[PDB]
RNA sequence: GUGGAAGUCUGUUAGAGUUGGUGUCCUACAAUACCCUCUCGUGAUCUAUGUGUAGGGGUGAAAGGCCCAUCGAGUCCGGCA
RNA sequence: GUCGGGUGAGAACCCCGACGGCCUAAUGGAUAAGGGUUCCUCAGCACUGCUGAUCAGCUGAGGGUUAGCCGGUCCUAAGUCAUACCGCAACUCGACUAUGACGAAAUGGGAAACGGGUUAAUAUUCCCGUGCCACUAUGCAGUGAAAGUUGACGCCCUGGGGUCGAUCACGCUGGGCAUCGCCCAGUCGAACCGUCCAACUCCGUGGAAGCCGUAAUGGCAGGAAGCGGACGAACGGCGGCAUAGGGAAACGUGAUUCAACCUGGGGCCCAUGAAAAGACGAGCAUAGUGUCCGUACCGAGAACCGACACAGGUGUCCAUGGCGGCGAAAGCCAAGGCCUGUCGGGAGCAACCAACGUUAGGGAAUUCGGCAAGUUAGUCCCGUACCUUCGGAAGAAGGGAUGCCUGCUCCGGAACGGAGCAGGUCGCAGUGACUCGGAAGCUCGGACUGUCUAGUAACAACAUAGGUGACCGCAAAUCCGCAAGGACUCGUACGGUCACUGAAUCCUGCCCAGUGCAGGUAUCUGAACACCUCGUACAAGAGGACGAAGGACCUGUCAACGGCGGGGGUCUUAAGGUAGCGUAGUACCUUGCCGCAUCAGUAGCGGCUUGCAUGAAUGGAUUAACCAGAGCUUCACUGUCCCAACGUUGGGCCCGGUGAACUGUACAUUCCAGUGCGGAGUCUGGAGACACCCAGGGGGAAGCGAAGACCCUAUGGAGCUUUACUGCAGGCUGUCGCUGAGGACUCUCACUCCGGGAGGAGGACACCGAUAGCCGGGCA
RNA sequence: CGAGUGGCUUGCUACCUCGAUGUCGGUUCCCUCCAUCCUGCCCGUGCAGAAGCGGGCAAGGGUGAGGUUGUUCGCCUAUUA
RNA sequence: ACGACCGUAUAGUACGAGAGGAACUACGGUUGGUGGCCACUGGUGUACCGGUUGUUCGAGAGAGCACGUGCCGGGUAGCCA
């Protein structure tokens, strides 16, 4: 047949790429030698086109102007600090170690110095739980218990823009507008509504998948569709 | 809209033009590559064996 | 509210658009001062027409159940 | 009362589309045209130019649609008598 | 188009005049692309031109495009290339990363030009006048100088400022008309230099506890109004420009509404609305310099694309000319353009045809079906059902009004704005043309706007929000690449990938036996390397031991593929159809039976319903709104019909000119019968038949058109499928190499990742190379 | 039970055409057949009459409008010689 | 180039217990078909005459355009049913 949609994707053509040239900033934690004396004043609050969440503009003591992953409750004028000796307040970044347990954190680093990887979407937050001299246990927004190096930096507070998922799109047009700001081909045509040549579920005189939907992990691209390596399906039991 | 006559009217774009190298009107001004001599793509002159019968 | 939606979309969809938009448009207490002049500027962005405090909050509420938890700890 | 929202309504505004007449045409004005009728017309809108994606590959709100009158695998030449 | 006339050997169509018309977002003006000399002049008619030609976009010869201040040029956009690096057997191939360059002529950004005159043809380019910018040099000023501002920005609503235009009042100049006193045109004057400043913001004063303010929101003791001040707009006003220019002349003044242009206020976003060069910041004189490329013409029913002088296709600006009216609508008319959507002459002009008007009585009887046509119609007042998601339904339906003339009232600053009143009065008719919905009900489907088969399908199909399941913590899941590498991703579970269902509302039963996916697994099975035995002076080889994923086996899972019967009062094979719906877009029997409705209803609707073979995200039921979707009924309407007629325009017919094509074995005036490979103008027998020509509607030539699409056949082809055959990618897994120190473990030095670095994490694993076993229509 | 006629149905066959003889139903317009539905002339009767039933000659003329259905067919309504 | 039907007189008669109920013949009309014709009725009648809306020719008068009559009203001849 013909390569399915998922395969056309990888090629990275225009249709599948994210509008990078329209993106604001690669939100990452600042780099500090040590000391912590690094602090700055929030100069403005902006809209991040890549995340549909607000982002804060900050002007640092040493003159550097940069955008930062804004947690909820950060306004113009506020003073944020980043370093080992940073005060424990919302909007301040410091290695998990210096952070007191039981405090909601966002924009957590995977490996210390990576500038933040986990918990960065609208309204989410990681939960710092256990400390040590070797491991800092954080509970990510997916509920998973992640064992991190206490040296990994992180920002205090939940990510701004919480509750975005609460309101429905209502109409196709609204989706259209949001979709245009991401690396996604939209709308979505069902496999079952295509020709056999185009997708493994295509064909037939009526719309129904050929074989069962649960495919194996070892299935090749072009064939891995439907419910991937599903451990179970449905809602019963 | 017909793919024939009605779709011919929008054809006012310039692509292939007189080539600086070989002189043929095959220099695609948008690709900046000559379809006849290979100018713009190859230092060597575009030339294939299939441009003639195999035993010739 | 969802009156602009006419007879389209259905109950739930436009019922929740109204509720969310109703609370979104309410007078909100300014964190800077304490005045009821906080309005939405965009997605997650709020500002007081009184003191000009431009800050971050929820997408449709200047404060979310999660942000309120932060303070406590 | 004010306000003036809306994939909101009427609309041959511009513009876009193409339901019926199975009308006219059917060695045509035209290798997809003419007329009347009809649909949309602030939006997932329409459009010019520039630019990207290439042949078992693109592109596809999916009709096996479209990729220069060429598509259930374009076109040219070669394999080839 | 017509009548005159001009030129000419020749004139319906070349030119002048008159009369008559056509085009009004275009048939007018300016342009992009594209064309490429088509532009102008002279000379021509062999070619081209749907006829003719003295004409021409044709033929021939000449001529024609003038720039510091219009474009290009410069900048950067999506993105492109070149070099370097790396890959590759290799390259004219290939992703990344560096660097450089490229990338905008209407329509992104951007130093600067206006007015008049001139030519057969150019013109912000030449000429006259006036102006402006940049650089450089000289001189004076200045040491400030880079922080900042600008360039520079979305969608919707809206105020204020305000020019052109249009209109009104009055005056002046010129014209028109001739029962009046009306009607038309003009009444000009730039760039630039100077000056004015409303809005916004801010400062001083002031001191509001209820005031201030708006079209609206709104503002205030954190200091409202008022008062004074700073900063500060137009392509705008004002003065110069200008006893410049232009006009035969006068060479006006006020007003309203105000495109342009200027400046504010509000609202929206699961959408956030370029960048860079440059400019400002940062004075003035005088002088010099400002090169290079484009510049004609068309820009379309003859200059472009479509083989054509093609009824097609083709972007931008003029959206403010008048009446009209809600209007950038109709209809009519200016300015401007045209009679070239380029063959004519003749016949009350027949038949027949294309468009179309009107038809008495009847009124859908026509037909698959009201197909076609018609009805209705603008505006105001009254009034408006079922149902409903309370939005809607709804212009429901139905009823009334509607002109002109006289004189008025109200709203408003006013309009040449709007709303009314009284009286008079004409017609068959007052939205008098034009413009301008027919209405109501039942059922089916899809919720809705949207999408689609360019060229027979616009739909119930696709999409959608909504619902649901699945995978993944990011050195991820998914996907692309042979590799170097890459998309998702300036992204991080409120994410994004992969699928199913398809708004809302009420719901979504039972089944894990098979198949699929996933987890587990004592035991069984399970490859190669290494190891052991036999064998061979070695080797091939035979066997053994160990045993990964995988399988067996066990468990989980159906909003996973799917299943939900037969029999009797269990059996196959797990369960045995629950809510619902039901003769269905699913019901064979079938026009099922009953009812509604009609004179009569295989239709439609309702009820029943044992359902050949309904049924729950293969989603079931249901549903307001919506619909060029399928079916039915009613009112209204009508040439659809009874049943046809008359008329209108273009053809048709005759004449001048131009001038194809399809088709043609031959013969051919046929007809009735027969015969024949059973469907004969041509054979046989008879009949009929004087030749030629005009018009006609198409009976025959199994008419013309197409080596039949249907069917079969060929050890034909292709696309597609799968538990067909065979293989190939890919994934998983063991082993070997990289690979190191001390059946489970520690370490660090390779190697990998994180970190700017220091250093951190991991670590002999992973990556990569090689091989083996499993899965493997993803592909051949 | 027996003997036939027709060539409207259906079946059978594979003669004719696959370098194509355009489908069903309908419509329009022309000719025909008789195995006669009506009309004319007759015979019989379980022929009083009236109305019928059966038969004979006979193809001159006529044999119409509608409701469901694409239907042919058929069912149904009112008219009708 | 004519086919067929209804009605009246026959006749409430013949026949018949009654109920019911004919015919020959002569008449009048209807229907279908056919040929022709236009005094009459009706249609058309972009001949013509009038009314009137919009706009343009200054008003008036008188006109053009509004699809080949702007629309409305009446309509001669002819052609027609
Ligand atoms: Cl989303
Ligand atoms: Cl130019
Ligand atoms: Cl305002
Ligand atoms: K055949
Ligand atoms: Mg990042
Ligand atoms: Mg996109
Ligand atoms: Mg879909
Ligand atoms: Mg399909
Ligand atoms: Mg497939
Ligand atoms: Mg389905
Ligand atoms: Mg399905
Ligand atoms: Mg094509
Ligand atoms: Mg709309
Ligand atoms: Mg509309
Ligand atoms: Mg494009
Ligand atoms: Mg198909
Ligand atoms: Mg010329
Ligand atoms: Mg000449
Ligand atoms: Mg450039
Ligand atoms: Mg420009
Ligand atoms: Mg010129
Ligand atoms: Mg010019
Ligand atoms: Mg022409
Ligand atoms: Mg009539
Ligand atoms: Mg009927
Ligand atoms: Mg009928
Ligand atoms: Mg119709
Ligand atoms: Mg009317
Ligand atoms: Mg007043
Ligand atoms: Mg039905
Ligand atoms: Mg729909
Ligand atoms: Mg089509
Ligand atoms: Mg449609
Ligand atoms: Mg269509
Ligand atoms: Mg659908
Ligand atoms: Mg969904
Ligand atoms: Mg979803
Ligand atoms: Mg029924
Ligand atoms: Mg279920
Ligand atoms: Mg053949
Ligand atoms: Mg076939
Ligand atoms: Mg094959
Ligand atoms: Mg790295
Ligand atoms: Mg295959
Ligand atoms: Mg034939
Ligand atoms: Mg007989
Ligand atoms: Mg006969
Ligand atoms: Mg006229
Ligand atoms: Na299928
Ligand atoms: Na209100
Ligand atoms: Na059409
Ligand atoms: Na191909
Ligand atoms: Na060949
Ligand atoms: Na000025
Ligand atoms: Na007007
Ligand atoms: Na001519
Ligand atoms: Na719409
Ligand atoms: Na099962
Ligand atoms: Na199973
Ligand atoms: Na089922
Ligand atoms: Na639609
Ligand atoms: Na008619
Ligand atoms: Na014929
Ligand atoms: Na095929
Ligand atoms: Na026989
Ligand atoms: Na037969
Ligand atoms: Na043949
Ligand atoms: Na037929
Ligand atoms: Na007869
Ligand atoms: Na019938």
């Amino acid at each position: 047949g013909r390569r399915i949609q998922g395969q056309r994707r990888g090629r990275g053509t225009s249709t599948f790429r994210a509008p990078s040239h329209r993106y604001k900033a690669d939100l990452e934690h600042r780099k500090v030698e040590d000391g912590d004396v690094i602090a700055g004043t929030v100069v403005d609050i902006e809209h991040d086109p890549a995340r549909s969440a607000p982002v804060a503009a900050v002007e640092f003591e040493d003159g550097d102007r940069r955008l930062i992953l804004a947690p909820e409750g950060v306004g113009v004028g506020d003073e944020l600090q980043v370093g080992v000796s940073a005060e424990i307040a919302p909007g301040n970044t410091l290695p998990l170690a210096e952070i007191p347990e039981g405090v909601p954190v966002c924009n957590v680093e995977s490996s210390p110095g990576d500038g933040g990887k986990f918990a960065r979407a609208s309204g989410v937050n990681a939960q710092l739980l256990t400390h040590d001299r070797n491991v800092a246990v954080v509970k990510l927004p997916s509920g998973e218990m992640k064992r991190l190096d206490p040296q990994c930096r992180a920002t205090i507070g939940v990510v701004a823009g919480g509750g975005r998922t609460d309101k429905p799109f209502v109409k196709a047009g609204n989706k259209h507008h949001k979709m245009k700001a991401r690396g996604t081909k939209w709308p979505n045509v069902r496999g079952v509504a295509m020709n056999a040549v185009d997708h493994p579920f295509g064909g037939g005189g009526r719309q129904h998948p050929g074989k069962p939907k649960s495919i194996s992990r070892n299935a090749p691209p072009g064939r891995k569709v439907g419910d991937i390596a599903s451990k179970r399906t449905g809602r019963g039991g | 809209t017909g793919a024939g006559t009605p779709s011919q009217g929008k054809k006012n774009t310039t692509t292939h033009t007189k080539c600086r190298r070989c002189g043929e009107k095959s220099y695609h001004t948008k690709k900046k590559v000559c379809s006849s001599c290979g100018f713009g793509k190859s230092a060597k002159r575009r030339d294939y064996e299939w441009q003639s019968k195999a035993g010739e | 509210r969802s009156g602009r939606f006419g007879a389209r979309y259905g109950r739930v969809s436009r019922r929740r658009v109204a509720e969310i938009e109703s609370e979104m448009n309410e007078d909100h207490a300014c964190p800077n001062c304490g005045e009821d002049r906080v309005d939405r500027q965009g997605t997650g962005i709020w500002q007081c027409s009184y003191c000009d405090y431009k800050f971050t909050g929820g997408s449709y509420k200047p404060e979310t159940p999660g942000g309120k938890t932060v303070r406590r700890s």
